[PDB]
């Protein structure tokens, strides 16, 4: 995601 | 013996805090948990430390996936600290983010191969 940020679960940046 | 995060040292706090602040307004039901390996652990360093985590996850569930980032087998016994303390299993990652944010709006999480942070 946005930021260097993963979601943890599905591993979207 | 204590905990220590070299993220902190990497961004000033003012720099974080902001960040926080906008994370959260973002992506209000995920709690940004910064995860990194205690001092001394056998383990290895994640190759990223920036997480954001649905607030329903259990402890337990949070234990698991980054057991999975680190491709840590399965043999491999992996404890997590939070301001020195073992978590709650039973708790929520939200539950945690609510005892145990920084001021920047962050939760800081180490992980080792230890049951005690510092060995
Ligand atoms: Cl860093
Ligand atoms: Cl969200």
């Amino acid at each position: 995601l946005e930021d260097g940020w993963v979601d943890i679960e599905t591993g979207k940046e | 013996g204590s905990m220590k995060f070299v993220y902190k040292e990497e961004h000033p706090f003012e720099k974080r805090r902001s960040e926080g602040e906008k994370i959260r307004k973002k992506y209000p039901d995920r709690v940004p948990v910064i995860v990194e390996k205690a001092p001394k652990a056998r383990i290895g360093d994640l190759d990223k430390k920036k997480y954001l985590v649905p607030s329903d996850l259990t402890v337990g569930q949070f234990y698991f996936l980054i057991r999975k980032r680190i491709h840590l087998r399965a043999e491999d016994a992996l404890f997590f600290f939070v301001n020195n303390v073992i978590p709650p299993t039973s708790a929520t990652m939200g539950q945690l983010y609510q005892e145990h944010h920084e001021e920047d709006f962050f939760l800081y999480i180490a992980y080792s191969d230890e049951s005690v942070y510092g060995l």
